[PDB]
RNA sequence: UCAAAGAGUGCU
């Protein structure tokens, strides 16, 4: 009758030859491979470990730093390997990230160097330009010879200097044209081929702490000032737009990338608020792990990524859809934080501190800058959604918590835990009488007041 | 921002392509530099595109002495023209920078790199040597780089049979 | 098993599962229970006493002891 | 036979807005011995990319 | 809804790609059918098919006949390229029966009940009486296990790199390889246990006993899953299916009886055995082997809901809904210790005192094999990749559970003396103002929620 | 990545079976083979002749489906997967043994004909990618020079750029006496036809030669003092006049190679 | 020879 059995060509299986390689006969039965949810879980929990191995934030330091402490860092927003950086010394240096070295050092000014931002001026590939301002009441602009191109082959130094009545406090250039605007006692909009402030913008008589262009609307503007208030401003119109006094003063300020009309605010009240420019009554977003004013505040290119440098001798990363940092940077060579940039690659965390080094960091501990094998990457994103799957799973939350934190930050923040609960215990008190206590937004807390009511 | 990269070989002149552009600020960490020995690995960042071997003996020789005035010989310019598109500004790695003058002459389409990133793939691509080459038939180098040795050397300080 | 590379071992360890002394190791540790207890019993038993001296003359007649102790 | 609680997770993970959204994904099997090496491809591929040692610009205009 | 549609699609996506692999799959299980009605799958005689079948898979069954250590049980490794057998007397040798080469040779002269292969070839742990020996591929001693003592069962979990021993003592042991540690001590106050099973679903042992009832253990928990009796005997042997679903027991008292391991529920009933099966084993296509005394009989598609699924002895009157043996083999003048199925070859192995003899049967092994969880043609170096991921992959012990797919859900001198004073003051203060909010909170739920007593009501 | 090569065909067999052309056994059968080759194609060692084995093998396949389309279905084109999937994995086939193995002329020639003669599937700007990568690995060889020349003023008849293709070939090899003579050849043939196409205007109603004949001996002699001469000039007065004679009568070989050229164009003066 | 264990080389 008829008869067929299990039958096995051994060519087949065992090639012939010794080089090649042998067939890997697969079956995807669900019977043929039991214990998925153990399975994947302890793929999991292995990764959660491997992942605390290879957390290796730190890769150097820039040279031999500044003199004194570093609180102006520019980025180029063109190049990778550019980076413009000042101290209280009155020295401004211009930097090649790839061979942690200087280009060139500048001894630019008498006082501190109280901004700084790399342009491209369209005066009417071989040199760059950086624009810096102080206390000294001027803003320089200089040239910097650099080795990006071959095609040439000098005026390195001092090109143009711009006098002002006051003292100078923050810079920041228009990224589509050669304007730039200062803040000090009074917020200028300067052109590069004119010495004198082309048109003057302020909403009063209150002086500027900061101004931040938008990298999208680069026509928009805002800025800081010292009486706790945040100030819109539209070069279409040439007049400030909007004004909020909030309850303590936001030290720096920066806009989403990807999201235009969206920027975050670095505040003194151990907060990062995230606010839509078009109803700002209200934040998207509260950021409340610092333990100390929050000084600078960064967004990624990528657009899901914030830093937030603090007094409190930490840098900590944030998701902008989570209002808890994942992450904390810190090490005792670190002083005050100041100035917290990224590499606009997203990779590399560039953070500036008062004891004169300006440090570079991993944006991802663990993420090796070499290139990898397919087998080597098909395996990282494994772990990595494997990981997100199992996020709240106890044990790999205690694992991928778990940080090394300076015994002055949890001691600040195990007592900051006693005070809100010692407030919010003794509010919930009069909840039991007071019968008309109107319960507070998180969200609004911070808004003092709106000049324009909507 | 590299994207080809032009390598002399005495047999030739071999223009690649970077297909990964390796990672600029880190560039000095160890692994990295790792990668750059590593074959499997370079073979990611660059494939070759094109060689174009010299004629003979003389043409070595005064190719040899033109690379090294940096000056753009007529091979030069031919292998060149063929590959780089006239495309913002196409960008080609060269070990030379007094090279690079003369390469923007000649193509006003073309800007040179021959800073340290441009000179880490360099050094690897003389370090694999024909084992990049993927079997185009190069010879072998040692002989040709000995061959031009007295062909170079010797022609500066004109001795002569006599 | 072969021999694990250093995240494997750092991942998992003391996995090496699956002359000897072994007899004169549990002959030692069980002379030591003895005067260890022998010396828990009170000191004035008569007990004791002898049972002590019997050990001690009897590795002594072994040669595990050179003298007397 | 009660459930353990070593094993169960405290709170819904992102981006699931709702419980029986995720013992849905959670009856996936991502790992490959149970899904084609393809179809791996398609999970397997984070939302977040970048090209290392090019340039991120800021948007423009649409 | 959208969320919830779109988690939809990917399944029905992900299964299509199941679809799409089961293309890839080279080969195809055995089939024996007859050509002509008349012609039965039970008349036909082992030597024909042995005529059938081509000289490879001639020589791929084995037929050894050996009395010295009578009688003899065999175990098959999962891989299953190395044979193991234990004699009774004690003898036991280790063998690749593809390859022809003994791994080693135990001549040692203690009874011996079973033995079986641990993790892989290399190491072996065989049952010895009133304890347990572990040998190395070499033939060398390890270590040996005081605390498993008397043990019949030998059974061990690769995913959990666990050894499960059942003895008459009834003190169950949970013994961990990679840790070389005893997980658990238990009782199972059911006395002595007669059979032994392990269910590869759940990873869930099966244990038999006199009363007949089958007590479902795992390592984590202090006392038995579930107690199920099916037959009223004692239970000889307990099978379950590869799937999971079906689990098969044969009792003492002639009984046969196929249950469901998910519903608890029971299949099919036969009383009509003409004596109690030495051993009942399943294939990993389902097909299930009985074996009473000196004959062997095989149903196909037993594991089925339907009642013509039913298996039967031989048939009644040709009924269609009887179903007849798909083989029938006897050896004549002996006995079957043991049933052991070869996973991924189309054979099964068959324990004798003579000796042990391999018959072939088509359909009875898996047509196609995944390289990752196992290979027949593994080589010695990956075989320690292999080994040393699965360690890296290891089960925690606690992981163990009645599904797989529940878990993962979501659901000094004076002054300290003064100190207690103060603490216990501070303590007994808010004992005092959780009851003032405890009563205050039963105000709002209650307020939420003789004519002339009226008229002094106010008083 | 064997297996994603693998699981790329799958939805092929499945348009096999669904359409009833190849048996579930016949498929497996095919899917066996292939799964050899791609082991093979993929792991150390490979050579080109495994291109060129898988190539020819799955060639067979698109003629058996050809032939049971008739048979079968009775349609001489079934709309399904089926039809261009084979035709589309050789030429994938053929990228990688070329991308693989740049050096073998060979197993280029094949791909090139192979696109040429499906002409209607392969869009001749695909056999202009080929020849771009084929002129740019191997430039030095005059016969792919003179390859896409040829091509094109025959199937397209596009003088303009097949006076560019010998226009760039003469730029990197100007001493090969070959190449000129084709460029030549191809010069008077332009001529040639453009007065045929007068004469015919007519009845329904070169110089240009004698100046590349000019410049062909100037180069040639300058590149054959380059050779037998080696890195050095000649000292000695002599062997200078055998060198300037040994020119003389290489370049009157090539002088009286083309007199033989002028006398087949007859229109031609 | 098999048989278990190391340490380098080539190459995907």
């Amino acid at each position: 009758m008829k008869i067929k059995t299990i039958k096995r060509s051994a060519d087949d299986y065992v090639p012939v030859k010794s080089t090649q390689e042998s067939q890997m006969p697969r079956n995807l039965n669900p019977e043929l491979h039991p214990f998925e949810r153990a399975r994947e879980y302890t793929k999991a929990l292995n990764a959660t470990k491997l992942e605390r191995m290879f957390a290796k934030p730190f890769v150097g330091q820039l040279g031999y730093g500044h003199r004194d402490g570093v609180y102006a860092i520019a980025k180029n927003y063109g190049s990778l390997n550019k980076l413009a950086t000042g101290s209280a010394d009155g020295v401004i240096k211009y930097w090649n990230m790839s061979t942690r070295e200087e280009f060139v050092s500048f001894k630019a000014h008498y006082g501190l160097v109280t901004g700084l931002c790399v342009t491209q001026p369209r005066f009417h590939k071989s040199q760059n330009f950086m624009l810096s301002c102080s206390d000294d009441k001027t803003v320089k602009l200089w040239s910097i010879n650099v080795d990006d191109y071959s095609n040439k082959n000098n005026e390195e130094g001092l090109i143009r200097t711009f006098d002002g009545e006051s003292a100078f406090q923050g810079i920041d250039s228009h990224r589509e044209n050669s304007t730039f605007a200062t803040g000090g006692a009074k917020i200028h909009l300067w052109d590069v081929n004119r010495l004198k402030p082309v048109s003057d913008l302020s909403w009063g008589a209150d002086n500027i702490t900061s101004l931040k262009f938008n990298q999208n609307e680069t026509d928009i503007l805002a800025s800081t000032g010292s009486d706790n208030s945040i100030v819109l401003y539209d070069l279409r119109t040439n007049s400030p737009t909007q004004k909020i006094v909030q309850t303590m003063r936001t030290n720096a300020i920066c806009w989403n990338p990807m999201e235009a009309f969206n920027f975050v605010t670095a505040n003194e009240d151990h907060n990062a608020y995230y606010y839509d420019m078009r109803n700002l009554s209200r934040s998207l977003n509260v950021f409340k792990d610092h333990v100390s004013a929050v000084m600078d505040v960064d967004f990624s290119p990528t657009g899901d990524e914030i830093v937030t440098g603090s007094y409190d001798k930490s840098i900590r990363i944030y998701k902008t859809n989570h209002g808890h940092s994942r992450e904390i940077y810190h090490t005792k060579r670190m002083q005050h934080v100041f100035q917290v940039k990224y590499s606009m690659d997203s990779k590399y965390i560039i953070s500036g501190s008062d004891d004169g080094n300006v440090r570079l960091w991993r944006s991802k501990a663990w993420e090796r800058s070499n290139v990898k094998t397919t087998r080597e990457k098909n395996k990282l994103e494994y772990d990595e959604k494997l990981k997100e799957r199992f996020r709240h799973m106890p044990e790999i939350k205690r694992i991928s918590r778990h940080r090394h934190v300076p015994q002055v930050i949890k001691k600040a923040q195990e007592i900051k835990n006693i005070e809100l609960s010692s407030i919010k215990r003794r509010e919930a008190n009069e909840r039991r009488t007071r019968k008309d206590m109107p319960y507070i937004s998180e969200r609004k807390k911070q808004i003092v007041g709106t000049v324009h009511k909507y | 921002p590299i994207e080809y990269l032009l390598f002399e070989e005495p047999t030739g002149y071999a223009v690649f392509k970077v297909k990964l552009q390796q990672d600029d600020i880190g560039s000095r960490l160890k692994e990295v530099q790792e990668q750059i020995n590593d074959f499997g690995a370079f073979t990611k960042l660059i494939e070759l595109v094109s060689f174009a071997p010299f004629k003979g003996a003389a043409e070595a020789l005064e190719n040899a002495n033109d690379i090294s005035e940096g000056l753009v010989s007529e091979s030069l310019k031919a292998i060149l023209d063929l590959n780089l598109p006239k495309a913002k500004n196409i960008t080609l790695a060269i070990s030379d920078k007094n090279l690079g003058p003369s390469i923007k002459e000649e193509f006003p389409y073309v800007d040179c790199i021959s800073n340290e990133l441009a000179q880490d793939l360099i050094r690897g691509v003389r370090l694999h040597g024909e084992k990049l080459f993927k079997g185009l038939q190069s010879g072998d180098l040692e002989r040709a780089q000995l061959g031009l040795g007295h062909a170079y050397s010797r022609a500066k300080v004109k001795f002569s049979v006599q | 098993v072969r021999k694990l590379k250093h995240h494997e071992q750092k991942l998992l360890k003391k996995v090496d599962f699956l002359e000897d002394y072994h007899k004169y190791n549990r002959i030692c540790g069980d002379i030591r229970r003895l005067a260890n207890k022998l010396s828990l019993l009170p000191p004035t038993d008569p007990f004791r006493r002898k049972h002590e001296q019997l050990l001690l003359d009897k590795l002594y007649a072994m040669g595990v002891l050179t003298t007397k102790s | 036979n009660k459930k353990n609680l070593k094993y169960q997770s405290s709170a819904v993970p992102f981006p699931f807005e709702n419980r029986e959204q995720y013992e849905r994904s959670l009856r996936m099997p991502i790992g490959q011995e149970w899904t084609s090496r393809a179809s791996h491809q398609e999970l397997i591929k984070p939302r977040i990319m970048t090209k290392p040692g090019q340039v991120i610009d800021p948007l423009k205009a649409p | 809804r959208a969320g919830l549609k779109k988690i939809d699609e990917q399944y029905k996506k992900a299964v299509s790609s199941a679809a799409a692999t089961d293309y890839l799959l080279p080969e195809s299980n055995g089939y024996l059918e007859p050509e002509n009605e008349l012609e039965k799958t039970f008349k036909v005689q082992q030597s024909e098919i042995k005529s059938s079948v081509d000289v490879s898979t001639a020589n791929k069954a084995l037929d050894l006949s050996l009395k010295e250590f009578g009688p003899y049980h065999i175990k098959y490794a999962k891989n299953g390229t190395h044979l193991l057998i234990t004699g009774r007397k004690g003898h036991v040798a280790s063998m690749d029966w593809r390859k022809g080469q003994l791994r080693a040779e135990l001549f040692l002269n203690e009874t011996c009940h079973s033995a079986t292969y641990l993790q892989n070839e290399q190491y072996f742990a065989v049952a010895q009486k009133k304890y347990t020996f572990i040998y190395d591929h070499e033939g060398t001693e390890l270590h040996r296990l005081k605390q498993h003592i008397e043990a019949r069962h030998l059974d061990f979990l690769p995913y959990h790199y666990l050894l499960v021993t059942a003895g008459e003592t009834g003190w169950l042991k949970y013994h961990d390889v990679s840790t070389g540690q005893l997980v658990s001590e238990l009782r199972t106050k059911a006395g002595p246990t007669m059979a032994m099973a392990q269910n590869p679903w759940n990873a869930v042992m099966h244990l038999g006993h006199s009363n007949g009832t089958v007590s479902l253990w795992s390592p984590s928990m202090p006392e038995p899953l579930v107690k199920l009796l099916s037959a009223r005997g004692p239970v000889n042997s307990i099978a379950i299916d590869r799937s999971g679903y079906y689990m098969a027991t044969t009792g003492a008292d002639r009984s046969m009886k196929i249950w469901d391991i998910r519903n608890f529920k029971q299949l099919h009933s036969v009383e009509s055995l003409p004596t109690p099966g030495t051993n009942v084993s399943i294939s990993d296509t389902g097909l299930l082997a009985l074996s009473r005394g000196p004959h062997v009989t095989l149903w196909k598609d037993a594991l089925k809901l339907s009642g013509d699924s039913k298996p039967c002895f031989g048939s009644m009157g040709g009924n269609p809904h009887r179903n007849t043996p798909y083989m029938s083999h006897l050896f004549a003048g002996n006995k079957v210790e043991n049933l052991g199925f070869v996973p991924f070859e189309d054979l099964l192995g068959v324990g004798h005192q003579t000796g042990i003899t391999n018959l072939i049967v088509p359909g009875a092994g898996e047509a196609n094999y995944d390289a990752l969880e196992l290979n027949p043609f593994e080589t010695k170096k990956q075989r320690q990749e292999q080994e040393v991921r699965t360690l890296l992959n290891k089960l925690p012990a606690d992981t163990i559970t009645l599904d797989p797919n529940s878990i993962g859900s979501v659901d000094s001198g004076l002054r300290s003396f003064l100190r207690k004073k103060t603490q216990n003051v501070i303590d007994e203060r808010k004992l005092r103002v959780q009851k003032q909010l405890d009563k205050e909170k039963n105000i709002r739920k209650r307020n939420h929620q003789d004519v002339i007593e009226e008229a002094l009501s106010r008083f | 990545k064997t297996r994603y090569y693998l699981e790329q065909c799958i939805p092929e067999m499945d348009d096999l079976v669904e359409k009833g052309l190849f048996t579930k056994n016949e498929v497996s059968l095919i899917m066996k083979k292939r799964t050899d080759f791609e082991h093979r194609l993929n792991s150390r060692g490979s050579s080109i002749n495994d291109y060129i084995k898988y190539i020819n093998y799955e060639s067979n396949v698109n003629k058996l489906r050809a032939k049971r389309c008739k048979r079968i279905l009775q349609v001489k084109k079934t709309n399904s997967l089926s039809d261009w999937s084979i035709q589309q994995r050789i030429g994938f086939i053929y990228q990688r043994g070329t991308n693989k193995f740049p050096q073998d002329l060979k197993f280029w020639a094949m791909y090139l004909n192979y696109m040429k003669a499906r002409g209607n599937q392969t869009s001749y700007k695909k056999i202009h990618n080929i020849y771009n990568q084929l002129l740019k690995l191997h430039p030095t060889n005059v016969d792919i020079w003179i390859s896409c020349a040829k091509y094109e003023y025959e199937v397209h008849a596009n003088f303009k750029s097949c006076r560019n293709i010998f226009q760039n070939g003469l730029r990197f090899n100007p001493d090969v006496p070959k190449l000129w003579y084709e460029y030549v050849k191809f010069e008077l043939n332009f001529i040639t036809k453009l007065i045929n196409r007068r004469k015919v205007m007519g009845l329904i109603n070169g110089d240009i030669a004698l100046t590349i004949f000019d410049v062909c001996m100037k180069t040639l002699g300058k590149h054959y003092i380059n050779k037998h001469k080696g890195y050095y000039a000649i000292s000695d007065s002599k062997m200078n006049i055998e060198l300037n004679k040994e020119t003389l009568n290489y370049l009157f070989s090539e002088s009286l190679r083309y007199i033989k050229l002028f006398d087949e164009f007859l229109d031609l003066e």
